[PDB]
């Protein structure tokens, strides 16, 4: 099996081995150097697709670092088309034990031999045989086998008692409180708070602290421990051991959006649990539908990410079709653990509609709409230490202990801590008054959430749901009306006839925006638009927004000029991000714009698939939809890091992992095939036949 | 010949390709025509056994250049010239050994599209090998027997070949190197390449898995081809 | 003249033509002067060249004859590779008993230090295994008698000449050691040298010394 786990593939004369003795100590650099020219032939290509070629590499080190010496003209040990090396390599081949070799020629195939041969090093083999399918393997099935396979794994996280202290390690606050790693546990979960207590106990070096949290969490509190700050307790489950029966305690699975992550996070678990599905690793995207049940109970909400100084924050609410999805893949009413964990994740649902979605602060009481509006006082902590500086002329400590009391500032405040609980961290459209928009986002989400409980109640409750709170009693008749209301309210106040868009609407000063935002596909997905809107949106809003390598996160129209004193901010054009992707994939979908979705996942798909061959198999938080030959380079704000890694890149961006998987789902043959010969959409799209031309919406 | 095709089987396997060629070469005398898998062994017999002399060739060329522009190296560039003069024997025999089975036996009595193009295709290969290093009027022949022979196999697989086939693809991806690397054409070997590269996209589902697969990295190489010749 | 071979050797090995760089070795070795080591390491690049591929080649050989035996009604498949796997010992007896008289006549007898002594024999020795490797009969016999005897006088020497940590040292005790596997069938030998070989020299003090060692623990972990 050439594309087995690299743990197995890399776990006579095959075994027992004499001295190598082929090379004189002349043959390198008796001569200077004479490097062979790649030949454009044809030549051995029928022996590359069909011969099942095997390689021997006598010497994995020495291999690795001629590659390298020839092929990695800037030395950052990737092989990519900017590299400008001769692009052949001859090695051993198998059935002469090295007597004879063959060439390896061009970036792709010399790219996936490095990171072949980094990958065995790592698993400590110092010699191996090596299949060629597994470096001439087409780019779409290599990077969808290693997202299945090896990127999910990587994301995934586990607590037990062993790695408690370095999960809870965390560098963004340097108080002289954050030395130690520190977590905090709900005043109710006293067998977790013996739990953590003893992982602290069995690893005295970290000095890991455990404190309960008070009875009830305000926003006072939290800026209390502004200078303590803590991971957060999740899900656990009972453990045994198997010789004593010792209980201990072993955290649900879950998955992270990126490597250099521990924490639990908000809109990005829900797309990765759909990828996560789709990869039959249906436990780590259960575990996530229980984490956030857990925090909805013990904290008040889905919260941005499991720490203290996120405590009063949260993010755009997808737990009803989480939990959906995960139930039917869990086998739906024939499973009864399936059947009691939908309940708890709708229960769950209602209780975060209720007392935060549609709760002061977030609702405006005038439109019944609900803002990105969170509690929370002071200065956030977690930034960089100079990070608001330019926003602090008289400091710090005397206006978070509300001695010197400035409502420009906290305005300023408010504004920022709802950039963040939109998720779109940050973009034009949002700065300096994200908490007085009723955006399309979160609104559409809302009338999803009311759709999706008025169903389970009719389903699972008997269509008479009683509040464990109030006592009222709800069925689904009365919620499928608050979602119409919802639905005439959005079009009221957000619903642009004339460009096809639904905008935010204002709601401090009482006016609509007109800032153009791919979100507002959003509307689509959640299917409160009407079929006439749909179409207009899809004649209208989609031309400003689809670019070269899929929709743009706003129109380059909003997001205005940029100069030094207005720099690039990441949610903006030209920026595509997967979720924006993902969502408007299913919404047009949902409205019988299949086709549209064909061409736009092509478009995405092709953008990633043009950066994974040609760029070391890299993947990337976010890209650039209007870039044509590097679209993963994103310099805007903190720019993408997915580019360092040496070698081999080890596990991706959850929700751009999942939009991979998910995008592929839509590609017939035809389009699969063009995909993985690197055909641009301007060529596959020209290249259809006039009847074929209809699949793509054109 | 069964057991000459066996045995051209097993010599592939020991990688020993100058008895792949002996057996292959009995089979395509025999007057009946090859199957695929036949033409393919005789090719892969003969394209291994030139090139271990086209490395060495090349390598021996550069060794050559290298020496000859030394003060005082007149007796070392003697020895590398000599040298090189045995390998250069070794290719016109090789080639005039595969262009006769070619001329005399096997694109005489082709009679499909397929084996006609496969031929032609070759022929015009193991010419250009003869023009890679020929001096004089026999590079000239050479040149223009290789031309004439990849002009053949395109005329043939413009009405015999769906345009996606991978030795169409792998015929315009050899002839435009020709231009490219033999005639010193760059115009002509940029825009046979680009052609070819575009008209193969609109059929590609119409490949069996294993022919995608081919004309794939038929593609890669013109693609990689044409990011050179455009710098 | 003996420069001009030296260098058409070079020349040979650069364009991998490894028969020819045995012929304007052979010519070296067997005329006069003793050999330097670079000239040693050509001479000896040249026929484990020559003679690997052709080890190589049996190897598969081998394997794809064992297979078709045991597939139903394969008489004459059978005959078929047998024929052709008899070609290929027959270059391999060739070669070794042409670099074997070269040690004999030569290489061996001119060798005034002692580490080309250690090497010369090791070398007579590896080229005796070659041949126990396919023959069979007395002429196995033979072959095993005189490679033992060739290692066992290269290691007298060595034990005696060279650091445990010599390359050619070690080098002799993982050849011999495989002779004792693969040859003899004496794996409690094999073991035993291997062992002491890698002991002796973890016991005391170049890229080219520990790679050696690897192999000797590689084996190791293998046979046991
Ligand atoms: O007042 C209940 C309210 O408080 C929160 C968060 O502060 O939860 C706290 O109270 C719960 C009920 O006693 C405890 O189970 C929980 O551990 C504690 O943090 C919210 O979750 C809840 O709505
Ligand atoms: O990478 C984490 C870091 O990025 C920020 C802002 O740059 O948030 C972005 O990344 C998150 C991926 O987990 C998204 O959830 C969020 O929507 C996105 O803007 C920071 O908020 C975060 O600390
Ligand atoms: O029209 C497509 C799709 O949308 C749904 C809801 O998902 O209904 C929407 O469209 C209708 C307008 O044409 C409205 O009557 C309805 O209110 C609106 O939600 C589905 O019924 C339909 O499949
Ligand atoms: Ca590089």
């Amino acid at each position: 099996d050439p594309f087995s786990n690299a743990e197995v593939y890399y776990g006579n004369r095959t075994r027992t081995m004499s001295v190598f003795d082929n090379v004189s100590p002349f043959k390198k650099t008796g001569f200077g150097k004479l490097q062979q020219t790649r030949r454009g032939s044809e030549d051995d290509t029928y022996s590359s697709s069909q011969g099942n070629r095997r390689f021997f590499i006598e010497d994995v080190d020495k291999t690795l670092n001629e590659l390298l010496a020839a092929e990695d003209t800037d030395k950052n040990y990737q092989i990519t088309i900017e590299d400008t090396g001769p692009k052949v390599l001859k090695v051993g081949t198998a059935n002469s034990y090295g007597y004879k070799h063959i060439n390896i020629r061009g970036t792709y195939m010399l790219s996936n031999l490095l990171q072949e041969l980094t990958i065995a090093k790592s698993f400590g083999r110092h010699q191996i045989f090596l299949d060629e399918a597994r470096i001439n393997e087409n780019p779409v099935n290599r990077l969808s086998r290693l997202i299945n396979t090896q990127f999910w794994n990587s994301l995934t996280r586990r607590v037990d008692l062993n790695n408690v202290g370095e999960i809870a390690k965390d560098t963004k606050i340097d108080t002289p409180g954050a030395k130690n790693p520190r977590i905090y546990v709900p005043y109710d979960c006293p067998e977790q708070y013996e739990f953590y207590v003893q992982a602290s106990q069995m690893h005295p070096s970290l000095k890991l602290e455990v404190e309960y949290l008070p009875k009830k969490i305000t926003a006072e509190y939290v800026k209390s421990v502004n200078d303590t700050p803590g991971l957060l307790a999740l899900a656990m489950e009972e453990h045994f051991n198997p010789s004593t029966g010792e209980k201990t305690l072993i955290g649900y699975p879950y998955a992270v959006p990126g490597g250099r992550f521990n924490e639990l996070y908000g809109w990005d678990s829900y797309m990765m649990a759909l990828g996560l599905l789709e990869a039959n690793k249906t436990d780590v995207a259960r575990g996530m539908v229980e984490h956030f049940i857990f925090e909805i109970n013990h904290y008040g909400k889905i919260l941005n990410a499991n720490r203290s100084y996120y405590l009063c924050r949260s993010q755009p609410p997808f737990l009803t079709e989480m939990a959906l999805v995960v139930f039917k893949k869990l086998g739906g009413r024939s499973n009864p653990d399936a059947v009691d964990l939908l309940k708890r994740a709708f229960q769950a649902s209602i209780k975060e509609y209720k007392t935060v979605w549609t709760a002061s602060p977030r609702l405006d009481p005038e439109t019944g709409l609900s803002r990105y509006h969170p509690n929370g006082l002071g200065i956030p902590p977690e930034t960089e230490s100079d990070h608001f500086d330019t926003v602090l002329l008289p400091f710090k400590q005397l206006y978070n202990d509300g001695k010197i009391k400035e409502p420009k500032l906290d305005e300023f405040f408010l504004h920022d801590r709802g950039v963040r609980e939109s998720g779109h961290d940050t973009t034009y459209r949002f700065e300096g008054v994200c908490a007085y928009l009723a955006t399309i986002d979160l609104n559409s989400l809302l009338y999803k959430y009311e759709i999706d409980i008025a169903d389970f109640i009719k389903e699972f409750c008997d269509d008479k749901y009683e509040d464990p709170l109030d006592h009222s009693i709800t069925t689904s008749a009365m919620w499928k009306e608050m979602a119409k209301i919802r639905q005439e309210k959005i079009t009221k106040y957000m619903w642009d006839d004339e460009s096809g868009f639904f905008f935010d609407y204002n709601t401090k000063i009482k006016h609509r925006t007109s800032y153009e935002s791919a979100t507002t596909f959003w509307a689509l997905w959640a299917g409160l638009a009407t079929k006439e809107q749909a179409q207009k949106m899809v004649e209208k809003a989609l031309p400003k927004l689809e670019m070269l390598g899929g929709l743009a996160a706003c129109t380059e129209r909003s997001r205005g000029p940029i100069s030094i004193s207005r720099p690039i901010r990441q949610w903006d054009y030209p920026f595509g991000w997967a979720p924006h992707q993902i969502l408007a994939w299913e919404g047009l979908r949902s409205y019988g714009y299949l086709t549209v979705t064909n061409r736009l996942a092509y478009r995405w798909l092709f953008m990633m698939t043009k950066a994974f061959v040609d760029y070391n198999g890299i993947v990337v938080e976010k890209y650039d939809v209007t870039r044509g030959t590097d679209p993963h380079r994103v310099e805007a704000e903190y720019g993408n890091q997915g580019a360092d890694f040496k070698g081999a890149a080890t596990e991706g961006f959850g929700w751009v992992n999942a939009s991979y998987i998910l995008g592929l789902k839509y590609m017939n043959s035809h389009a699969r095939r063009a995909l993985g010969a690197c055909i641009p959409p301007i060529s596959f799209f020209s290249s259809l036949r006039p009847q074929e031309r209809n699949l793509y919406g054109l | 010949r069964e057991d000459s095709v066996y045995l051209a089987k097993l010599a592939e396997q020991a990688e020993r390709y100058e008895e792949m060629v002996e057996n292959m070469k009995t089979v395509a005398s025999s007057g009946q025509e090859l199957s695929v898998e036949e033409r393919n062994l005789l090719s892969v017999a003969y394209k291994n056994v030139i090139g271990a002399r086209r490395a060495s060739w090349r390598i021996v060329s550069s060794i050559e250049q290298k020496e000859e522009s030394k003060e005082k190296s007149e007796h070392q560039v003697e020895l590398i010239c000599s040298y090189r003069s045995k390998i250069e024997t070794e290719l016109t025999k090789i080639s005039d050994d595969i262009l006769s089975v070619l001329d005399s036996h096997l694109i005489p009595s082709a009679t499909t599209g397929e084996s006609k193009v496969f031929y032609y295709k070759m022929k015009g290969d193991y010419h250009r090998y003869l023009a890679e290093f020929s001096s004089g009027d026999a590079r000239e022949k050479a040149t223009n027997a290789s031309l004439e022979a990849y002009k053949t196999a395109s005329e043939i697989a413009t009405t015999e070949l769906p345009p996606t086939h991978p030795i169409r693809l792998g015929l315009a991806l050899n002839f435009s190197v020709f231009y490219y690397e033999i005639q010193n054409s760059p115009d002509k070997a940029c825009h046979l390449a680009k052609q070819a590269f575009d008209d193969a996209i609109a059929e590609l589902d119409t490949l069996s898995e294993e022919s995608y697969k081919d004309s794939t990295l038929i593609m890669q190489l013109l693609r990689d081809n044409l990011t050179l010749w455009t710098s």
